């Protein structure tokens, strides 16, 4: 379960098994008019970008926690 | 009672914005690692937070940082409430100003230096009212949040506009310094504080309690250690998380007095404390003015410990003073301050493992930038049987040997550094190298 | 004059006030600490003034405590204006009538502590040890401590006397206090509801139980 | 900034009219052994001197003598800007004046024992407003350069006429004696002086910097 | 992930969300000739009878790893 | 390359059935918990184990218990093979045996007792040829598999027959006791005993070395520490886990001997040691040997000071022995022996923390039935300053407490206990406090 917020602060909701790719979850912004090449996914506490990390890697390898809050920034 | 109402803990994450819960508890609460919490407070102050979970956190408490407690204006032990805040919306614009106490001499663009990287990508949560800290630039700031976008709460994302108009607040009375010395700033003693805070938790923040019983608090301390391993930190940290007055006695000091002055002193420091009780008297230095009667030549000294002891007698349970004193070994001081109503406990703060240096050196370069070659923990393991001084020394000549090196380039039209160049220069292993190399 | 040798925390003072309010006498305190704090003649006049006033009120008993402190062994006593007052006390004590109807009641660690002159004829001629106490008395001491105090089922003052070994009596208090307060820091988290700190009826529904007598004996 | 600007530091030769730079940046200057130099300081203070070649001498500092430091108003770790001087012209009259401290109770021909074997054939460049210090007989003189031939500089050269009018002058506030003492003083501590000297540089040389700093210099 | 093991000794995967109630487990298993009545769920290391937890509590709440062995003995 | 070759590491969970690899290995090697895998070692040895995740296991590493590195022949810093086996079945009958040391005095049925718990419900993955250790009873048996159902490898499992046929077994030569001291058996000294462990890697597992390279290794090994720390226990352990033969000279004995017998004795260790190399000496009581000469009164005592002085200067690099010692403080012993050849290598083995204490306690009732009330934490908590031999001594009173208080009951026809009995018998924690109280 990964909440990410727009950049206008819009809660998107969508629960992925840990085995998911990461690729899956960039899927899903990417289902939003959130592509990879013109938006950041970010991680606060701690603070990452998750955009950057391995897509083929699992979300438990991502060291995703089983709830996490996301943010999208264009990557300017 | 109602299980939105928690404990203050102290906090394993130090990050302004961050409150943690155990997990039973955020589920309880239906809560979202992430979720900003409005926490309601003592002086119907207010805060909001974002909120993690903590393993070691017990369900009935919550993990806040000297900031939010500040900000909520309440102490470790007291209860707060909380309250989920999902209608916080990425704020426009906000208005921050420093505090006048805290800027002295830092001559920068506070946003460049502080607020800045502070907010950065931080997405933190913010109220109107709230004082938080940065720190750099071998400094630490303080800025009040003077207007915010949405009145009450707002969510500082990258489009918001942070504005610093440029004039220092004055401190109000009931907002206290963070440069005051806490729990925080005391690392490597934590079995050993966590004694001492049970000792004075009923006397110093609970007084009204022994009206109603018959049992007796505990009115002194002693607190035996090697020099540096920080008992006067200890005393001081004590006093300010508890909200105590603190009176010092440094042994040298009264010595220093001619006769009858220096137990005038002594007296009046114990009158003083008594006034504004609930109150800790610390003893610097007790061996100066307490030694064992052989070491004691002379009958000026023999009547200056007589009167501590009577001092310390003199002290009725009602008085909500407690004394704390430091000394290297018992052995050093008169026994009868170990009698029952004097000194009856002993804490030993000692030297500390290398897991304890590390949280010093990370203490003591709080404020400092630190290139990516530093390593801590390798300082930490090399320095063996090194007391806190010692480590709050070595990253002092860390930090100006950096400094040194740096003033030496700005041989150019540069200023005597600046707090900007001061907030650019990083201390790098090196440096810390050639402080360990000395 | 009656001399009470024991280590610290036996309850020398207890007794003597014990014995002055139980027999109806008027009991004044010599602390040596108090005596050796004033200056000069104020230790000897406060001296005087104490026999006087016992004198006045008698019958009564004085009660010295920490007569080492007032009165060391010679070699000990280094200066002169110490060495004025052990001579005072000496004085002081002999000029005590029979008439008088006062008794002087002194408490130190052990006779080679104190200057012999003081166990003369006519001063300090009666000796007491109080000791460090047994397992029974051990026992005691704990019911005396915890008479005011509501105590669960579970606690075993036996266990606990059983287990204080070498302890006097201020230990033993000492402890007691500490499981009190225990008991009432471990409540004071559960009254974060709406209850003031405690209350006359909230500490007497508080029972300390053995876990804050075993936290105690384990600190 | 510019390649001009060095670090002042101590110096390995003791002659009052010699500075050292490394060959790298001697090279760099275009500056060949021997070369009058003209080195600005504070104060809009200047001063005139050969330039010669140091190995320890790190690229971006100079070594002077403490003469040419009080000349140009600066102290160790201090920047000035070396300019080559090439428009040095054999002067013909200088007049010099030793300063009062320096000359109470010598009574020579000034000339004939300290200015005389001082300039001899050394060809030394002076600047006026110089203060220059020549040791002898057991004393060392310091003379002030009142005026030059040239009016700013001069190379005083075999027949360049010397002259001491013969009045000391008094000392200006912010002239220092080099009769005071200076590292130049103190031999065989090398590496212990560089520590105090680390240790004191920021508090005394750079006191400003602790108002914006939270770090604890010794004390 | 869990991989329940049949009395017989084969091997049953299936993925269920941390968020699903135990009972989707139980259903899982009942799926197959498995009742609660007649069999048992068991874990090792730790040693533990998922059979007898509470249904409601989620995955997570159980205290079931991310991945675990599950065996299943009859209650006779 | 080839990423199922790992090195043997020390073992974090203590059931025999059971190793650990990071997650990142599992992964990579595609393992899911709980997967049965075979390890292959020395000895062209085999075993069959279930993998967990341990965050601490370096990826390269494997953790498994000492009764593992003996079924594969391996010992700690070896490498193994590991690949899955997912063909075990559940097999049907298992026929084990108990190896005769093990079980001398044990007078119960081994299957109640020991065997039937062990595997209950376990789903145990077990081999032909593997010996396994189960606890009870203040004892610990080792068993062999001597025959399973499927030839190689099984899981006993509910339905399988476990059989044991009643006659003990002899211990071949390779298979080495359980009940020797190990690592795992030394609680709260992991720093110290890190140091010993690197200083005698490369001089006891690799002497062939030595032989290449002109670095000299280190000789001596000065253990100081009060009185029951384990000094004794360290040196023992070490030569276990390392495979060195360890002579023991123990300072009384040797000053018991005359004259010439001390010396003798001293040379024959020395040249003992020499012959069965790789080796350790360790000698207890070395201020028994070697005082200062100031307290060395009489020739005789110089003597034999000297001759330990020129037996461990005798000592060439390529001897392949290492000699450590045990004394209390560096003053204790004759300054000589701290000199460049000599014990050049000190190691201070202190009081333990609590937590320490904590792990003290547990290798101290591993072997015993300890009821839910017992709270080895609080007694870790509560015996402040007490050292390993304190802890080891309070478990045995606690035990015999125990003991006394059920022979009470056995006053019926049955015998002194029995090996059930004692099996069936619980340590309370009033036993504890019996022992804590006394
Ligand atoms: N445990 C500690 N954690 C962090 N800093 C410490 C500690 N002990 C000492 N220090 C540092 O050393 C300084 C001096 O220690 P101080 O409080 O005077 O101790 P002491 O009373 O033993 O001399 C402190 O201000 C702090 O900088
Ligand atoms: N025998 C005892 N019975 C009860 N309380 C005792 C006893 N001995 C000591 N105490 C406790 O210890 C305290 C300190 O002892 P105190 O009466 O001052 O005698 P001392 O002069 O030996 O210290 C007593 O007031 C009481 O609280
Ligand atoms: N290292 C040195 N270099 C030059 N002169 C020295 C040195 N050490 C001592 N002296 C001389 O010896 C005298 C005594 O020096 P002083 O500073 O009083 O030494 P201290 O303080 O050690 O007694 C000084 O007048 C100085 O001339
Ligand atoms: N660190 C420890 N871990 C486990 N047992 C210990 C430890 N320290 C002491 N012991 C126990 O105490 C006994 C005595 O230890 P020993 O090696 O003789 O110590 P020393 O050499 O210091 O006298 C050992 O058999 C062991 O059971």
């Amino acid at each position: 379960k990964l909440r990410i917020r727009t950049p206008s602060g819009e809660f998107l909701e969508r629960r992925f098994l840990a085995s998911n790719k990461l690729q899956i979850v960039f899927d899903f912004v990417a289902s939003k008019g959130f592509p990879w090449d013109e938006y950041k996914l970010l991680s606060t506490f701690p603070r990452r970008d998750v955009t950057q990390l391995d897509p083929n890697k699992s979300l438990l390898e991502v060291k995703l926690f089983p709830q996490e809050t996301l943010f999208l920034e264009a990557k300017e | 009672n109602r299980p939105n109402r928690l404990i203050v803990d102290e906090a394993i994450n130090e990050d302004n914005s961050v409150v943690s819960l155990s997990q039973p508890k955020m589920d309880e609460l239906q809560l979202f690692r992430g979720d900003t919490v409005l926490l309601k407070g003592k002086k119907r102050r207010e805060a909001v937070c974002i909120v993690l979970s903590d393993d070691t956190c017990s369900d009935e408490k919550i993990r806040m940082n000297r900031v939010v407690r500040n900000n909520l204006r309440v102490r470790l032990g007291d209860v707060i409430s909380i309250q989920p805040c999902p209608d916080v919306k990425y704020g426009k614009r906000i208005h921050v100003l420093p505090i006048d106490d805290t800027v002295e001499g830092i001559t920068g663009n506070l946003f460049e230096v502080y607020l800045k990287p502070y907010f950065l990508e931080a997405y933190r949560p913010i109220r109107k009212g709230d004082i938080f800290l940065v720190r750099g630039g071998m400094r630490a700031v303080e800025f009040k949040v003077v207007e915010t976008d949405p009145s009450p709460y707002c969510i500082v994302a990258p489009d918001t506009v942070i504005h610093c108009e440029g004039e220092p607040i004055k401190r109000a009375a009931a907002e206290e310094s963070l440069n005051e010395v806490g729990y925080d700033d005391i690392g490597g003693c934590r079995k050993q504080l966590a004694q001492i805070k049970e000792m004075v938790e009923l006397p110093l923040r609970h007084p009204a309690l022994f009206k109603a019983i018959g049992v007796k608090p505990p009115r002194g301390i002693l607190l035996y250690g090697p020099p540096g391993t920080g008992k006067t930190l200890i005393a001081r940290a004590v006093a300010n998380e508890t909200g105590a007055f603190f009176f010092l006695i440094n042994g040298p000091e009264i010595m220093s007095k001619l006769a009858g002055e220096s137990e005038s002193n002594l007296r009046k420091a114990f009158e003083e404390a008594e006034k504004n009780a609930p109150a800790i008297i610390f003893i610097d230095e007790l061996d100066a003015i307490a030694p064992k009667r052989e070491k004691t030549h002379g009958e000026v000294e023999r009547r200056i410990v007589s009167q501590l002891l009577t001092l310390m007698d003199g002290l009725k349970q009602r008085a909500h003073v407690i004394v704390m004193a430091a000394t290297n070994r018992p052995n050093s001081i008169d026994p009868a301050l170990r009698r029952f109503g004097r000194f009856d406990r002993e804490v030993d703060i000692g030297i500390p493992d290398a897991t304890g240096r590390l949280e010093i050196l990370q203490i003591h370069t709080k404020n400092m930038k630190l290139a990516d070659d530093v390593d801590l923990e390798q300082v930490a393991n090399e320095t063996h049987g090194h007391v806190g001084a010692d480590l709050a020394a070595l990253c002092s000549e860390a930090a100006l040997q950096a400094i040194r090196k740096k003033m030496d380039l700005i041989d150019l039209e540069d200023e005597t550094i600046d707090a900007e160049v001061m907030n650019s220069l990083a201390v790098t292993m090196d440096d810390f190298r050639w402080a360990l190399s000395q």
